[PDB]
């Protein structure tokens, strides 16, 4: 879901065209303005979470569990103006990149921390090495999507 | 828009002049001097982006002045046209702006 | 390259309205006249009523309508002032001094009045 | 909750077999319609930094009292909007600066300080003085820095402003310049060019600041800091 | 057209004389010259009421 | 089947057009004003949570304002008591109650 | 993160134009406006009243003043205000 | 006995503004161009910015006949150059007169010439003074007792504005230079 | 509505009190009614 | 229309400076410095514009006017208006009456209660 459905909506067209009025007898209208966005690959970075000084800090599982927070990370997006005009400024190109919210992250995922590590450094960090994971963490309270 | 301004000036008036004196000698018709003096008009506004390049530094002092209908009329005294060549001293000159 | 640059423009607009003449039904000798007659021209208060106490404070208008200053068209660019602090930006302009012509594309000066 | 959502429990988007009906709502309130969408805004505006519900739910009371007063009433929405945030975030101890609130909302920074002035008068309420330590977390942790650096810069700063080495200057400009003394004694040197950048200074206003505070930079380092990089060897911009 | 007054205006003063019993109402179902239904409203002071 | 995979890209799909819809909301005003296009306004980054986070908390499911008839307690909360409890509730099907 | 030019991209570059052009003029003389209504109503026979506003220079408050003194206004089943000159 | 226990320093004014009507309707059009130092834009501010060399300040001539004149150094002087914009449009051939005038506000401008500690200044007088080091590096003091705003900044370059009276700039300095005084670094 | 009729009768200020009426006194007993709006607002609880 | 509306307000609005004599279309052409249309305009606007006029009044050789047919006279609100009752022909507008009678404030204030008004 977070490699190939997240990105086949957005290879067919999320852009849609915009075209602004005429407004005639108002001196030389030729063409009125056309603008038009386009996307590219979706991203995803580790699951951070920010406090109330607006610094950033790791999402830690077992921290979050006692503070009762919703285990999600930060979705991004690559945004490109590719806008025509229909003026004298004809092919630009513009980046830019904008934030678009966050994702719900299930345990023992590709994109969590405490995936890869053996059983001497879960237990360093106050984890279960024999508890898995395959349900999400919504306000402190284990929530999952039964089948 | 044209700027009808520079019909009254020393390039303006001195052609207006000789274009008068043949409408007395019955030769061009009435109706003939006002396509001319369009036409001169509209040929001199396009050669002052084109064939103009350099410029010219001025350094006076403020005296009279007007504003209406959107035209700058300036009347200044003893301004100095700082040039890198031609260096003249002149004790006062008027100035006309237009948008 | 002053007195070069107007003789092009003479020829530009002698030969563009050559074609008038034509319609109206002019010869072309007339056209030649026209050139030759033109370049010989080149070359204290108790009362709230009265306000005649404080009189003589205006200059006088006589200085300025006289033939004394040399006239130069132009258009402005910005304008810009503080206090007694003056600032033009002047461009596209056709200059006058006594009886020589001339002609600019910029002019950024400073005056204080 | 995005929308609405409420009455007609029996609405339940109605349809038949086709989804043709399913009316929306309508005039309500007549009064409170230009304050309804002033709660949408601030929910939405508070998002995109990731801010606390506690000073949300502080920003939107304040909005409530000055609207049921009735003074400010011939005033665009977005600007008392973009106002109410300024005070519910100094009051919790983390002030947020003009230049991000100008940033995800369309009023300016005049207008933002002009309706502040309107609003202490008609609550009456004390504000409080801007400090620079508190400043220290939000700009360290972009640039990744680590936590001996960033108490570093945090008693360069709190130094200055006692013994008053740069008066009449704004704490903002004198928080970026304190970053670039800790970071050029480390092994994250980063150039004006870049702190200015986040923090929204000029790249000639850190450079006034930064000779005014030049010949006390071996005074303003904390005792507990490894210096890295010698005093000497530091260079002048 | 005498009164200039209001279609809406004219209207409403006239059915407060009719619903207070003061006058009444006699219709026409006729042809015009252009062949439509001219329909007409003719009021009248009726001492009967 | 119905797992992570059809039934979340069915929320990320829906609040994806909502996504664009709420951008062409604030695009109708750049036309009538005549401005410079405002990109990081429109973007909306707590319609699209508030819509994840309140699906998979209450056992909702769908947009709640027109389709959650027909999907009602899809997600529950996780039984914490012993350790085959937990694997037996993580391994659970269900029906759509016919 | 993104850049805080301590204002807005989108409301300077609309300060550079306002303060080209403003739509407070002046006005003397009832008698360009009403020359250059020939040159509109001779196309079609009515108008709108915001067509109106773009190719003039006037406010509604000083508009309504000349449109009610050679025309007479009309719903013409489109309850949109429209204005058109007097037959009579 | 004195008032204050320091005094000196009297502040300075520089700027008088005074206004005063015509009461006659006159053409804006005509005015600017039988004039000769003087603005008329229509498409900005419809106004006549007529300027004279001889008190340094500006009139402002509306359409009512109100007319603003700043750029005047003392009360005495923006009376007579009231009096010098009001000849010249009379000479042209216009009934004006000079009806209605009166002091309206007067900018002063003093010096300490020494510091203060404006964190101890804002935080006593609250209800009375409004400080930010992020808007605009400047204490704008308000009290009211004489209706007179002062703008205290870092050098101690006190500017008072808002007065109609002089003696209000002589009293509102007074009574708070000693306070000043006392927070001293 | 009692003070409408105590100054101006007009028209139209008092058919549309008339017609907003019976729509209070018939939703407050009989809710269910098919064919005919009810009391719902904006909250959400189903009225008692 | 345009041309229709311009030559009805030229002849009303000079009528009002402080000429009172009939004029006809020469005379309009003349000191408005409009000569200079054409003669194919000219004609078509003389036997077809002021013909198509049904309110149009022509006394010999000019044209009288069509918004007001009464002379001018002090003591004429009252007496017109009374003839609309003794007769029947209805009644008059407050704007044909600011129109035609110049500043009319005064005139129905010094009456008193004579002129009933109504609420449009």
């Amino acid at each position: 879901f977070i490699q190939m459905s997240v990105q086949r909506i957005v290879e067919d067209a999320p852009p849609i065209d915009l075209q602004a009025e005429a407004q005639h007898a108002s001196g030389e209208v030729e063409e009125p303005p056309r603008y038009l966005l386009k996307f590219e690959q979706i991203y995803l970075s580790k699951p951070t979470h920010w406090e109330r000084d607006g610094a950033p800090s790791p999402m830690m599982p077992n921290e979050a569990r006692l503070r009762n927070l919703t285990y999600s990370a930060p979705l991004y997006v690559d945004i490109t103006k590719t806008v025509i005009k229909e003026g004298e400024e004809q092919l630009q190109t513009q980046h830019q990149k904008t934030f678009i919210g966050k994702i719900p992250i299930m345990l023992r995922s590709t994109y969590c921390l405490l995936n890869g590590l053996t059983d001497r450094d879960l237990c360093e960090l106050n984890e279960c090495p024999l508890d898995p994971g395959g349900y999400f963490i919504i306000n402190g309270s284990e929530k999952v999507l039964i089948a | 828009m044209a700027y009808q301004l520079y019909r009254n000036t020393t390039l303006g008036n001195s052609l207006q002049e000789s274009l008068d004196e043949l409408i007395q000698s019955q030769q061009i018709t009435p109706q003939l001097a006002l396509q001319v003096l369009l036409q001169f008009d509209k040929a001199i506004n396009a050669a002052l982006a084109q064939r103009v390049r350099n410029r010219v530094n001025f350094r006076g002092s403020l005296n009279t002045y007007r504003f209406c209908d959107n035209v700058w009329t300036f009347v200044l005294n003893d301004v100095e046209f700082r040039e890198v060549t031609e260096l003249i001293k002149v004790d006062k000159v008027k100035i006309v702006a237009c948008d | 390259t002053v007195p070069k640059l107007y003789r092009s423009v003479i020829e530009d607009v002698i030969n563009d309205v050559r074609d008038i003449f034509l319609d109206d039904g002019v010869d072309e000798q007339v056209l030649m006249e026209l050139k030759t007659l033109w370049e010989n021209k080149l070359m204290g208060q108790v009362e709230e009523e009265p306000l005649n106490s404080e009189d003589d404070v205006s200059d006088e208008e006589g200085q300025e309508l006289f033939d004394t200053e040399n006239v130069v068209v132009c258009q402005y660019d910005k304008i810009h002032r503080s206090k007694n602090k003056w600032k033009f930006h002047l461009k596209d302009g056709i200059m006058n001094l006594n009886g020589r012509d001339y002609i600019f594309s910029k002019a950024i000066g400073d005056a204080e009045w | 909750l995005s929308t609405m959502i409420g009455k007609g429990t029996g609405a339940a988007s109605f349809d038949e077999f086709g989804n043709s009906k399913y009316q929306n709502r309508r005039t309500m309130s007549s009064s409170d319609r230009a304050m309804m969408n002033a709660f949408k805004e601030i929910t939405t505006m508070a998002d995109r930094i990731n801010l606390p519900r506690n000073i949300v739910d502080r920003t939107n009371n304040l909005f409530k009292q000055v609207y049921e007063q009735k003074s400010l009433k011939g005033r665009a929405n977005d600007a008392i909007a973009s106002a109410c945030l300024y005070i519910a975030c100094r009051q919790e101890g983390v002030p947020r600066t003009f230049k991000e609130i100008c940033a995800v909302s369309r009023i300016s920074k005049k207008e933002i300080g002009r309706c502040f002035k309107l609003i202490l008068k008609a609550l009456e309420t004390s504000v409080d003085l801007i400090t620079t330590g508190d400043f220290m977390s939000r700009f360290c942790s972009n640039l990744c820095l680590p936590k001996q650096v960033q108490m570093a810069a945090t008693h360069i700063a709190r130094k200055a402003v006692e013994l008053d080495l740069v008066p009449g200057r704004s704490p903002i400009s004198v928080a970026a310049a304190a970053i670039y003394m800790a970071s050029q004694a480390s092994a994250e040197k980063r150039t004006q060019k870049e702190i200015g950048d986040i923090a929204g200074v000029a790249d000639v206003t850190i450079r006034q600041s930064y000779r005014l505070i030049y010949p006390r930079a071996p005074d303003l380092f904390p005792t507990d800091f490894k210096f890295d990089t010698p005093v000497d060897k530091l260079p002048q911009l | 057209e005498l009164l200039k007054f209001d279609r809406k205006q004219l209207r409403s003063v006239l059915n407060n004389l009719k619903g207070d019993k003061f006058i009444k109402c006699r219709m026409r179902v006729e042809t015009a010259a252009d062949g439509k239904t001219t329909r007409h409203n003719y009021y009248f002071i009726n001492y009967r009421t | 089947l119905d797992l992570a995979g059809p039934l979340l890209a069915f929320l990320f799909r829906g609040m994806f057009k909502n996504l664009l819809k709420e951008v062409r909301i604030y695009a109708q005003k750049f036309i009538d004003r005549g401005k410079d296009f405002n990109l990081e306004l429109a973007i909306k980054t707590r319609i699209i949570s508030d819509g994840l986070k309140y699906s998979l908390a209450t056992g909702n499911w769908g947009d709640q304002k027109k389709a959650h008839q027909a999907r009602a307690g899809v997600s529950q909360v996780l039984n914490r008591l012993t350790f085959a409890s937990t694997l037996s509730h993580l391994r659970r099907l269900n029906s759509p109650i016919g | 993160t993104n850049y805080k030019p301590v204002a807005n991209h989108q409301y300077n570059i609309e300060y550079e134009r306002k303060k080209k052009e403003d739509g407070k003029r002046a006005r003397a003389d009832k008698q360009h406006v009403l020359d250059m209504l020939f040159s509109a109503f001779e196309k079609h026979q009515y108008y709108n009243l915001k067509d109106l506003v773009d190719i003039t220079k006037q406010p509604v408050v000083y508009l309504k003043e000349i449109l009610k003194e050679i025309g007479v206004q009309n719903v013409k089943g489109i309850h949109k205000n429209t204005w058109e000159l007097k037959p009579e | 006995t004195p008032a204050s226990e320091s005094s000196g320093i009297v502040p300075q004014l520089q700027n008088i503004v005074s206004t005063v009507n015509l009461g006659c309707k006159l053409d804006l059009k005509t005015i600017a161009l039988r004039a000769r130092n003087a603005e008329y834009n229509p498409k900005r501010f419809a106004a006549v910015i007529m300027r004279i060399r001889e008190p340094r300040t500006t009139a402002l001539i509306f359409s009512s006949g109100k007319m603003v004149c700043t750029g005047a150094k003392s009360e005495e002087q923006s009376r007579l150059a009231a009096r010098k914009y009001a000849r010249v449009v009379q000479k042209l051939g216009f009934p004006a007169k000079f009806l209605d005038f009166k002091i309206q506000n007067m900018v002063g401008s003093c010096d300490v010439k020494f510091p203060i500690r404006l964190e101890g200044l804002v935080l006593t007088h609250q209800q009375f003074s409004s400080y930010e080091p992020e808007l605009f590096p400047g204490l704008i003091y308000r009290m009211i007792k004489p209706r007179i705003v002062l703008l205290i900044f870092v050098s101690g370059k006190v500017v008072l504005t808002g007065a109609k009276v002089r003696a209000e700039i002589y009293e509102a300095f007074e009574n708070i230079y000693p306070i000043l005084k006392g927070f001293r670094k | 509505l009692r003070r409408n009729e105590q100054n101006g009768a007009a028209a139209h200020v008092i058919a549309e009190d008339v017609k907003l009426l019976q729509f209070h006194v018939a939703t407050m007993v009989d809710n269910e009614l098919p064919g005919l709006p009810r009391a719902m607002q904006k909250s959400g609880r189903p009225l008692k | 229309f345009g041309v229709l509306a311009k030559i009805v307000n030229y002849m009303k609005t000079r009528h009002q400076r402080g000429d009172t004599h009939p004029l006809t279309l020469d005379e309009i052409l003349d000191e408005t410095q409009h000569l200079d249309i054409g003669l194919k305009q000219k004609q078509w606007l003389m036997t077809e514009a002021l013909v198509n006029n049904p309110k149009i009044e022509v006394i010999d050789g000019k044209y009288a006017f069509k918004p007001k047919y009464n002379v001018r006279d002090k003591k004429a609100l009252l007496r017109l208006l009374d003839q609309h009752d003794q007769r029947g022909l209805g009644g008059i507008l407050l704007e044909d009456i600011e129109e035609a009678l110049p500043n009319s404030q005064k005139a129905v204030k010094a009456l008193g209660d004579q002129i009933l008004f109504v609420n449009r």
